[PDB]
């Protein structure tokens, strides 16, 4: 107990010297609480000021035999020392050992070093240090040499058991320390720097708490192995798969078909070095670093006349991209699982190879950039949830008093707030009216009215701070945020850009009132609070991967410079200095990665850029999920617990509710007393008769047949509709007989369901919408009016069809009602959602109203420099001496709140924001030319935006999302959302495969041959035998490139015929040794159609490679040797788990794919009829456009991903000349101009990706519940 | 680019003396516009002296007072600009240097070597 | 963009026609200068006969009868790069019956490179008194009606034959 302390003297040691002695002529844990570096436990009671920081005895009882001892500082920490002598010179008694010991537990100790870790920090952040540093990394050097000698001398070196060397984290220390002095004692300055930076990770020993983090951070790894090995073995089949298909294809070229002074293609190619040449024989779209590519089939890329396609020359981004080696091959498919620019690669194979492979892409990105990715967040998660659990679980267990009351009294809760909220939400709205181009008239009445709001919110101030005591003032948190704001606003108006926007800050204000917009406060402070160590450890990691990043590429960026510029300059992106290196870094962990990683790989090698890259992608993006994690669950459940009722204190706003509830109704009662002071079976058999047709299974049948084909009819209306005339006439009269089938079915249901039914009925009021609207069109085009413009713009609406298949299949239903349950919730997070992007959104156009503008010459489109036309003014005047010039703004800035809210959206899904930034960062001023990274530190505006606004604000929508679905489901009985009757029966019998005990053994044949058989192929030697040799077919195929020799190709080809034949007599010695008996197994019959498939596709490969010419069949046919590979999931059980979780997701998937599909059909109709012909430019050119529906679909299921879309958004925003031309004419088309409608396509894009996220977060929890529900199974 | 020279070399008169020049520039060095130019001055504010060049082939001017002793003794792809000396006098005592241009790099090279002969 | 739309084989006689013909470019970002020529071959002859040259916003006409004072130019306008290269005719004659051949000669200009290319379309028209109904919405409008009282017939019998089962149902209660 509290008595148990004394000091550790010689006649202790001697005593336990001799207890040991006693054990050993004889010849267990620590308590918990007792273990080193942990509070001393209050039953101990404080300690006498004599002892502290002192030599003292073993506590513990079971470190009470051996030779410790322990010491306690004025903190109560616990530090388990050695007795036995540090390097057997000094004693616990010496006096030396004694003040080492006294200086190695101590608070200013630890402060010292902490404090000298930080400064080396902001240190290593110079990439040219002046010469003066030298003397400060001395100083460095000696404080780490004194911190670690007075270690060594305290604890001892290495012999003992609790000594300076058995801590892992002072290997760190000694490698440091002995790495300074060799560095300085051995003369490449990158690799010393960039171990220098090893001295940044003693953060993790100095600042309390970070071991643990750490440590909970390797631990959720650890339960990742399954499926890491998973996600390794279908990256490498669906990169074997795209070598197979796509070797050599992104080497096609467009070469020139006149060739002078009798050249050939062999003998130019060897002599052609630079681009410019380049440019003079392969065709190049303009501004463009590759060759365009083309195909040989009818539904590639062509080639313009006067060259042909050709397959010479290098792969497209610096050679990076391609499917002609596995290792290349399995970095494109790394890429598209990662999904990094891949509609980059997408569109670059589509154009190379035929749009008919984009079911590649299309099972490539569902398999793994969903599934995977949903895999890797189920396991994180079940990690998190499991230690967060274990946690809880161990935590259990006079005049001036007068008008100062007057005053006080005049500060009334449910009016004078409410008019400050008031107050609050009216000057929001001011402030949100700002736009650039405004007039004087309007720029004076808002500054007269924030003159006012400040006037007011100050007055309020004062009112509240001389009511109250000041001390009173200060004492609740609110009323600090107001006086920093308040002040804040004085020191503005007695005056920066920003600092007129910190008032915006107000607006959290409504968080008293609003529970949704206080949920995301909470979370914001978790951040910073219950989680502000795990936020620490992840700016740790940031800091750390910027600095290495600089140290190791810094100067390679600036010496090979013209590797990656024309122009010789620094690109946007580099390494050069620790701003730049910080950003790439940010840019990683948004998500991109691809596209600097080329220019690391040009200036700096593949392999050191390689594997800096994947660290950083695998270490961030681990640490940022685990904060999200934590985030998400804390202020989930730990912090919702409904401690307090709701707004327990009664609102004021509630108050004035409750008073505006009495006085308004009220009034209204007393003035309506003033008021009345001054004053036939046959219909019946009709009926039954038509709910007897209509019910019937023949009718929904037929009504759905017309459904499908009346909504495929709509396909065929394209930009080529006039040379299918027989088929226009056909549709035409099609459209006339579905208007009247639909009408007849209408009035059928009239008859039989009554007006009441039917139009309470929610599936009926939308049939009865189409109807009219295909009527009215119908008659309208009937009696004459075919050619007015509302007319043409309600015919657009056709489009809109489809939707009456939405009631008729039930996967669809079931769907649409889960998201109709969903809504509620998804609207109070919108709202916040909303609010919170509006306060961006209103910085953003006081920081870059109007400053996008710029001089560019419109041949090149390159913006002019600032010492030359350096005015708006002098860009006008130069556009008189010189034709093309223009002075032109960007289409999505921040001119207004709107087009800022446009902005913020394609910064938050990182699609278009690079242009914004740069436009921003080259920002000066109004009517200013831009100069290139004048404001520099305006990329700090998009960080804190994304951060706050997406990674916030994503963790608030997931949040609510759980609780609201957790609810949904159970409501119902906990019963699947995304599944029908039948498929729940399915989905019981799929449930009792994966449950199925072990079945009766196979009983050996009688024969003596047979027998031996039997007990050679039910041996475990003969499975792995086959595990290994399939492992050894898979390496086979991965030895396959493009290029290679003859010999190569013969050899690899009669190494696979081996396999096969191999793989056959295994097949034949089960089927003789087990007889029919060897059917009873799914993989057996897995194993017997794989060797048909392999058997049957090489010979049928060999028929077609040698009596036939068709190589695309023939790599088709060559994809079934893939079969041999995907045996290896026999052998193993935990991806074998994983897949049958698939499998068991699959009809719930199938449901919302069939929503998706209808969905994405009605938006391509649409696209069609809206987007054909404007101009090809950006993301819209020959192959990638809304003329046909085949081609909008390809653009669909791009943007689904939301890949692209602000480049598809762009040609439509074009309105006006010179932009567009609205009197373009169309060769074999009546339509004119090439514009775009940009409300249309701003509505068509937007609400096209919010309804893409919807249906793809519903994929993602369905994928989540049924992880979760076999995995704890 | 860091140009690698010594700074002062000794050779015996009567035998032959390799000029070392090394550079390092991260663009590969294509012989159609590597320039090369290698100087003979007498002191440091002397004349410089033509002797040696590069423009797409090794040029060797064949001065007067070096009489044919001057040969190239590196590789241009390599790296390595080196020039040699058969049969070292005491007039070849001075200060020698390579200028170097590697296109696209916009700095231009310098070295020097100050070539001594003893007895 | 641009749709390679084959021409109208009818013409009515004393009415106005346009003849179509329309060549696109293989990639349509390229720039090109475009002329051409038509040649005419007349039924019961086998000779075809130059009409008309086209070439940068001047239209030439050979002096030839049946074609003086008939035809104006019906192509692309404003620019060299001529996609569209049709012609109209004005006041349509017994002699505008025959074979009709549209040579586009088109000239594209490349980075150090020049390709002359040369296109070819064939027309047939045929020169009648009263225009013709295609056969298509012939059989289509035929079709159509066809449906809709086959459909009206079929619901008409399910519609008694229900109505008098029921009838019995409710007479048998
Ligand atoms: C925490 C820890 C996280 C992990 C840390 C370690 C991660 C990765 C280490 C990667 C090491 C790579 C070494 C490459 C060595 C090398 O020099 O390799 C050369 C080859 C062949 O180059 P070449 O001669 O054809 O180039 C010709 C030039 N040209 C292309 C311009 C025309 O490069 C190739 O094949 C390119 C091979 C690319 C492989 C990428 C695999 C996908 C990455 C990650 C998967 C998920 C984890
Ligand atoms: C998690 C959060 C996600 C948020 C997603 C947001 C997605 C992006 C949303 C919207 C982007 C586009 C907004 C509009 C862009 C600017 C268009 C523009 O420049 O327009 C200018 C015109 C006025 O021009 P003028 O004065 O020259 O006219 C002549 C006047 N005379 C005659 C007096 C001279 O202004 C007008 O008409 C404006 C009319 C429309 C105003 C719309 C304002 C914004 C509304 C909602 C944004 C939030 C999303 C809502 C849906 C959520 C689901
Ligand atoms: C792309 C290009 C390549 C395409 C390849 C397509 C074809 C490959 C695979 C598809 C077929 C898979 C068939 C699996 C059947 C499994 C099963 O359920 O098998 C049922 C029975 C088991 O018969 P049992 O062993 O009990 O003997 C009975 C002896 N008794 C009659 C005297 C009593 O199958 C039997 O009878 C034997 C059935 C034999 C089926 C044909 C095998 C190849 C010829
Ligand atoms: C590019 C690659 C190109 C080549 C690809 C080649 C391979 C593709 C297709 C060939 C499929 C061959 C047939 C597969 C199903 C075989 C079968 O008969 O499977 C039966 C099982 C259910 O019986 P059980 O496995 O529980 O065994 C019960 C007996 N006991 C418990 C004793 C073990 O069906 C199930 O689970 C359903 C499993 C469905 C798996 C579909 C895989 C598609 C790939
Ligand atoms: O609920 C009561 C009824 C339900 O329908 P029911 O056919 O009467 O009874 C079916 C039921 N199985 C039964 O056996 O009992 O449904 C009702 O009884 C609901 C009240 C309906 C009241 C309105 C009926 C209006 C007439 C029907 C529409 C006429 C439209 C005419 C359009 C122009 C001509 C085509
Ligand atoms: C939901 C899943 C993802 C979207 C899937 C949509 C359906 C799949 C939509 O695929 C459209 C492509 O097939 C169009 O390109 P094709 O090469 O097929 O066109 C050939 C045209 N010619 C050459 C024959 C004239
Ligand atoms: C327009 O066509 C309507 C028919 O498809 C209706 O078919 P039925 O559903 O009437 O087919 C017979 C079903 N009953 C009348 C026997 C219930
Ligand atoms: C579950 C909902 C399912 C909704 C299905 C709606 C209909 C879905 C119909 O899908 C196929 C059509 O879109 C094909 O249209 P195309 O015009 O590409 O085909 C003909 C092409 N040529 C012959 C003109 C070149
Ligand atoms: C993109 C998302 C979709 C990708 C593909 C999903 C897997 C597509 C593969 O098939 C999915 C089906 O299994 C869905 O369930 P079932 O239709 O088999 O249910 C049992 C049969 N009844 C009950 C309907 C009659
Ligand atoms: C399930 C979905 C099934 C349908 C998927 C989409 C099929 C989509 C099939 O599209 C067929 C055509 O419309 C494509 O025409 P192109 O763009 O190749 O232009 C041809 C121009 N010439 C050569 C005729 C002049
Ligand atoms: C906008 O930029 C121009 C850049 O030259 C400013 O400079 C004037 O340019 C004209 C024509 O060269 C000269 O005649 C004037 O003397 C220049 N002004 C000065 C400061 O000497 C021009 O003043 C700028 N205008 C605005 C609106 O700021
Ligand atoms: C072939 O090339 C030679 C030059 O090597 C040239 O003299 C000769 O005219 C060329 N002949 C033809 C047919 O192009
Ligand atoms: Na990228």
């Amino acid at each position: 107990g509290p008595q148990s302390f004394v000091h550790f003297t010689k006649q202790s040691l001697a005593l336990i010297e001799q207890r040991i002695a006693e054990r050993k002529s004889k010849e267990p844990k620590p308590s918990s609480d007792l273990e080193a570096g942990k509070q001393l436990p209050f039953i101990y009671g404080d300690i006498p000021p004599g002892m502290v920081s002192e030599p003292l005895e073993d506590l513990d009882p079971y470190y009470a035999d051996k030779k410790t001892f322990i010491v306690l500082n004025k903190g109560k920490t616990i530090f388990r020392f050695n007795a036995t002598p540090a390097l057997y010179m000094l004693s616990p008694f010496s006096p030396l050992r004694r003040i080492s010991i006294k200086i190695l537990v101590h608070s200013l100790f630890s402060m010292l070093i902490m404090c000298t870790i930080l400064t080396n920090c902001i240190f290593m952040t110079m990439n040219n240090p002046p010469d003066w540093t030298k003397n400060v990394e001395y100083t460095f050097t000696g404080i780490y040499t004194f911190e670690s000698l007075v270690k060594i001398l305290a604890r001892g070196f290495c012999v003992g058991e609790f000594t300076f060397l058995r801590d892992p984290w002072n290997w760190l220390d000694f490698v440091v320390i002995v790495f300074a002095y060799l560095t300085e004692f051995v003369n490449n300055v990158s690799a010393l720097r960039t171990f220098r930076v090893l001295r940044a990770l003693k953060t993790i020993s100095v600042i309390p708490g970070l071991k643990t983090i750490v440590g909970a951070l390797i631990q959720s790894v650890k339960k990742l192995s399954d499926v890491m090995i998973l996600t390794v073995f279908c990256l490498s089949v669906f990169a074997l798969i795209g070598l197979q298909l796509f070797m050599g294809n992104l080497k096609h070229k467009c070469f020139r078909n006149s060739l002078e002074n009798n050249e050939t293609l062999e003998s130019i190619m060897n002599t052609l070095e630079s681009e410019e040449d380049f440019r003079k024989y392969f065709y190049y779209l303009e501004g463009s670093k590759d060759a365009l590519l083309c195909g040989f089939s009818t539904d590639s890329g062509q080639c313009p006349e006067g060259y042909t396609c050709v397959k010479i020359g290098r792969n497209p981004d610096y050679g990076y991209t391609s499917f002609d080696t596995f290792s290349w091959a399995f970095l494109a498919l790394f890429r598209l699982m990662t999904q990094d620019y891949w509609e980059n690669l997408y569109q670059q194979t589509l154009r190379a190879a035929g749009k008919t492979y984009m079911i590649f892409f299309v099972v490539v990105i569902f398999l793994g950039s969903f599934y995977l990715i949903n895999l890797i967040l189920a396991v994180v998660a079940m990690a998190y949830e499991e230690q967060n659990q274990a946690n809880i679980e161990e935590a259990k267990q006079p005049y001036w008093i007068k008008f100062k009351k007057c005053i006080y009294f005049i500060v009334m809760d449910p009016f004078v707030d409410l008019a400050i909220t008031i107050c609050i939400v009216l000057n929001t709205l001011f402030m949100a009216m700002e736009h650039h181009p405004m007039t004087e008239e309007f720029k004076n009445v808002l500054a007269i009215g924030n003159l006012v709001f400040t006037g007011i919110f100050a007055a309020e101030m004062v009112l509240k701070l001389i009511a109250m005591d000041p001390y009173e003032y200060f004492q609740v948190g609110w009323n600090i945020f107001d006086s920093l704001i308040v002040t804040l606003s004085l020191v503005e108006l007695f005056l920066l850009s920003v600092l007129r926007s910190f008032r915006l800050l107000r607006v959290f204000k409504l968080a008293k009132s609003w529970p949704t917009l206080n949920m995301l406060i909470k979370i914001i402070g978790n951040s910073v609070g219950a989680l502000g160590n795990l936020t620490l450890v992840l700016a740790i990691i940031v800091f750390i991967f910027a600095v290495v990043g600089m140290q190791l590429f810094g100067k390679s960026y600036k010496e090979c410079v013209c590797k990656i510029n024309d122009d010789c300059t620094l690109p946007r992106w580099h390494m050069n200095d620790f701003f730049h290196s910080f950003l790439i870094v940010f840019r990683v962990l948004c998500g991109e990665w691809i596209e600097t990683m080329w220019d690391c790989m040009e200036v700096a090698g593949q392999a050191m850029c390689l594997i800096v890259y994947m660290m950083v992608m695998v270490i961030g993006n681990l640490v940022v999920l685990n904060l999200f994690l934590a985030l998400l669950l804390s202020s989930f459940s730990s912090d919702n617990l409904t401690a307090i009722e709701e707004d327990p204190d009664a609102n004021n706003l509630q108050i004035a509710v409750t008073r505006i509830k009495k006085g308004i109704n009220y009034v209204k009662q007393t003035l309506r007393e003033f008021i009345l002071k001054a004053f036939g079976k046959i219909w019946w058999n009709i009926r039954k008769t038509c709910y007897k047709i209509v019910e019937h299974s023949w009718f929904e049948s037929f009504i759905v047949l017309m459904i499908l084909l009346s909504s495929g009819a709509l396909a065929f209306e394209d930009i080529y509709i006039e040379r299918k005339k027989t088929i226009k006439i056909i549709l035409e009269y099609a459209d006339k007989i579905f208007t009247y089938i639909f009408i007849l079915e209408m009035l059928l249901k009239w008859i039989a369901y009554g007006y009441k039914t039917y139009f309470t009925n929610a599936w009926c009021w939308l049939d009865f919408l189409i109807v009219d609207v295909s009527l009215v069109t119908l008659v309208a085009n009937t009696l004459g009016y075919s050619d007015l413009g509302p007319i043409k713009s309600l015919r657009t609406l056709r489009a809109l069809r489809p939707l009456r298949a939405l009631s008729r299949f039930e996967g669809m239903r079931v769907v649409v009602n889960a998201l109709i349950g969903a809504i509620p919730s998804i609207m109070n997070v919108l709202l916040v959602c909303l609010i919170f992007w509006l306060i961006f959104s209103i910085m953003g156009v006081n920081l870059f109203a109007g400053k996008f503008y710029e001089c560019i010459n419109t041949t090149d489109g390159s913006r002019f420099p600032a010492s030359q036309v350096p005015n708006r003014s002098e860009c006008f005047a130069l556009m008189n001496v010189s034709q093309n010039v223009r002075w032109k703004n960007l289409k999505v800035n921040f001119d207004n709140v709107g087009l800022g809210y446009l902005s913020l959206l394609q910064v938050a899904t990182f699609k278009g924001w690079t242009i914004i930034m740069y436009a921003a960062v080259d920002s000066v001023n109004v009517d200013k030319q831009p100069k290139y990274e004048y404001s520099l530190y305006m990329y700090i505006y998009f960080v804190v935006f994304i951060i706050f606004g997406s990674f916030f604000t994503l963790n608030l929508f997931i949040g609510v999302i759980i609780d609201n679905f957790n609810q949904q489901k159970k409501k119902l009985g906990g019963q699947d959302i995304f599944m029908t009757e039948e498929q729940k029966k399915y989905y019981n019998a799929m449930k009792k495969l994966g449950s199925k005990k072990p079945q009766k053994p196979i009983p050996r044949p009688g024969n003596k041959i047979q027998g031996c058989i039997f007990d050679l192929v039910t041996n475990q030697a003969f499975d792995i035998s086959i595990m290994v040799l399939i492992c050894l077919n898979m390496v086979t195929m991965m030895v396959e490139k493009e290029g290679q020799s003859q010999h190569m190709t013969e050899v690899l080809y009669w190494i696979n015929v081996v396999f096969i034949i191999l793989f056959t007599g295994e097949c034949v010695l089960k089927l003789i040794s087990l007889r029919h008996y060897y059917f009873t197994v799914g993989w057996n019959i897995f194993d017997f159609v794989v060797v048909i498939i392999s058997i049957v596709g090489m010979f049928l490969a060999d028929l077609i490679e040698t009596y036939f010419v068709s190589p695309t069949l023939f790599r088709v046919i060559r994809l079934a040797r893939i079969g041999r590979i995907l045996r290896l999931v026999k052998g193993a059980k935990g991806i074998r788990t994983l897949l049958f979780a698939l499998m068991m997701s699959l009809p719930a998937l199938f449901n919302i794919g069939l929503l998706l599909f209808l969905v994405m059909f009605i938006y391509a109709i649409f696209g069609m009829s809206n987007f054909a012909y404007v101009k090809k430019e950006d993301g819209i050119n020959d192959m990638f456009n809304f003329e046909t529906f085949g081609n909008s679909m390809i653009c669909l299921f791009q943007i689904t991903t939301s890949a692209g879309w602000d480049g598809l958004l762009a040609p439509i925003l074009n309105s006006k000349p010179p932009d567009c031309d609205p009197k373009k004419v169309h060769p074999g088309s009546s339509v004119e101009g090439d514009c775009g409608n940009p409300s249309v396509g701003i509505f068509y894009f937007v609400s096209y990706i919010i309804i893409s996220f919807l249906v793809v977060v519903n994929m993602y929890i369905a994928v989540i519940l049924e992880n979760f529900s076999v995995a704890t199974e | 680019m860091e140009v690698t020279v010594p700074a002062t070399l000794n050779v015996l008169n009567g035998s032959d003396a390799r000029l070392p020049c090394t550079f390092n520039s991260c663009y590969t060095v294509n012989h159609k516009q590597f320039s090369l130019n290698w100087t003979y001055q007498e002191c440091n504010n002397c004349s410089e002296e033509m002797f040696l060049q590069f423009r797409m082939k090794i040029i060797n001017l064949k001065l007067e007072r070096f009489q044919d002793r001057v040969e190239f003794s590196g590789n241009p792809s390599k790296y390595d600009v080196s020039v040699m000396l058969r049969n070292v006098q005491p007039e070849d005592e001075g200060i020698y240097n390579c200028y170097i241009m590697n296109p696209p790099d916009r700095h231009r090279g310098h070295g020097k070597i100050h070539l001594q002969v003893l007895m | 963009g641009c749709v390679e739309v084959d021409s109208e084989t009818e013409a009515v006689y004393g009415m106005t026609f346009k003849i179509l013909c329309i060549s696109c470019k293989r990639r349509s970002e390229t720039n090109a200068e475009t002329f051409t020529e038509w040649t005419f071959r007349q039924k019961g002859t086998e000779e075809f006969v130059k009409i008309l040259r086209y070439e940068n916003e001047v239209l030439q006409l050979e002096e030839d009868e049946r074609f003086e004072g008939r035809v104006v130019w019906n192509g692309s306008r404003g620019t060299k790069d001529l996609q569209d290269l049709s012609i109209f005719i004005t006041n349509v004659t017994y002699n505008h019956s025959g074979d009709y051949e549209c040579h586009v000669y088109r000239l594209l200009f490349f980075e150090n490179y020049e390709h002359n290319t040369s296109v070819v379309k064939k027309i047939h028209i045929e020169v009648v008194d009263k225009a013709n109904r295609d056969m298509a919405s012939i059989v289509s409008e035929i079709m159509m009606y066809v449906l809709i009282v086959v459909l009206t017939i079929w619901l008409v019998a399910e519609m008694i034959y229900c109505y008098k089962k029921i009838a019995a149902a409710t007479e048998t209660a």
